[PDB]
């Protein structure tokens, strides 16, 4: 394990 | 607009995420530095742009000494821009792999920093969604650098305590066990993730960590973690005690960032 970069991810899927 | 293409000179690569790249420019009726936050805006769909305006809309909200400051929000035929006040002493995450990891006082100074940026959120009644060390900016390379809370790329607003579904998004081995398991969920999310923060500060590396992503996600939800030898027997018990108190698995048991401050070791 060791501290790497990591990127941003959206799946929206938010619900009213 | 060619509002930015006439105003700015842009000049080095200062830093990108998943969907942009930030450029150093220069504003030529001042001569003043700005970071232009750059998204090829061609691909994107309705909701995409309208989480751009979100995110400009939310950054000035919240304007604060500890949150990265936005100068200008501009649209060209390809591109937008988001230009920002210029923080120059580089990503959190770059001085942590610099020094491998922060002492007990340095590293309690720095999440006393990122916890006053995260609570200034929540009472301000947002929840940001993406904290981690690329997210915190230093004024500079000295110790004890102020911290500026950045990219509200994902940021959202909610009333108090409030939670509901509001997506699944975040960065992997940052995210909470209530966005993983897809329950309702509110700023208590931002909190997990200072405690993952905290935990890196102290050893440099993470807590949950797996090359399969499907396990990182069981392990965060279990939120099965420990403090192994010899990295962690000269770190103090109050150290892990004010981690296990984010890394609490059920989000209402969860320490508030308003209590976090208040801990002994803070
Ligand atoms: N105001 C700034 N000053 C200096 N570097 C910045 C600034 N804002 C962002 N950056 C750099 O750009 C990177 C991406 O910024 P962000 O807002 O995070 O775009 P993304 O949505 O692509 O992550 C940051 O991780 C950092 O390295
Ligand atoms: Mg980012």
């Amino acid at each position: 394990a060791t501290l790497a970069r990591q990127d941003t991810i959206d799946e929206g899927g938010e619900v009213d | 607009c060619t509002r930015f293409s006439d105003n700015y000179d842009i000049k080095e690569e200062l830093g990108k995420g998943a969907f942009s790249i930030v450029k150093r420019c220069v504003q030529k009726s001042t001569g003043f530095e700005f970071a232009a936050k750059i998204i090829n805006t061609k691909k994107l769909t309705a909701r995409d742009f309208q989480k751009l305006e979100r995110e400009a809309r939310i950054c000035r909200k919240l304007h604060h000494p500890n949150i990265v400051r936005l100068h200008d929000s501009i649209q060209e035929e390809n591109y937008h821009y988001l230009v920002f006040d210029l923080v120059t002493g580089g990503e959190l995450f770059e001085d942590i792999v610099a020094r491998e990891f922060y002492s007990e006082a340095d590293a309690s100074h720095c999440i006393q920093q990122i916890l006053e940026s995260v609570n200034h959120c929540h009472q301000n009644g947002v929840v940001h969604r993406n904290l981690k060390p690329e997210n915190l900016l230093l004024a500079s390379k000295a110790k004890g650098a102020a911290v500026k809370l950045a990219d509200f790329g994902l940021a959202i607003e909610v009333q108090g305590d409030h939670q509901a579904w509001f997506g699944f998004a975040g960065t992997p081995g940052y995210l909470s066990p209530e966005v993983l398991k897809k329950e309702p969920y509110g700023k208590s999310v931002d909190i997990w993730a200072c405690g993952v923060i905290l935990y890196i500060l102290l050893v440099g590396y993470p807590p949950f960590w797996d090359e399969d992503q499907h396990r990182l996600y069981s392990q965060i939800k279990a939120g099965a973690y420990d403090y192994p030898s010899p990295e962690w027997d000269t770190v103090t018990p109050e150290a892990k005690n004010l981690i296990n108190q984010m890394l609490t698995v059920n989000p209402n048991k969860r320490i508030t960032a308003a209590e976090a401050l208040k801990h002994p070791w803070i």
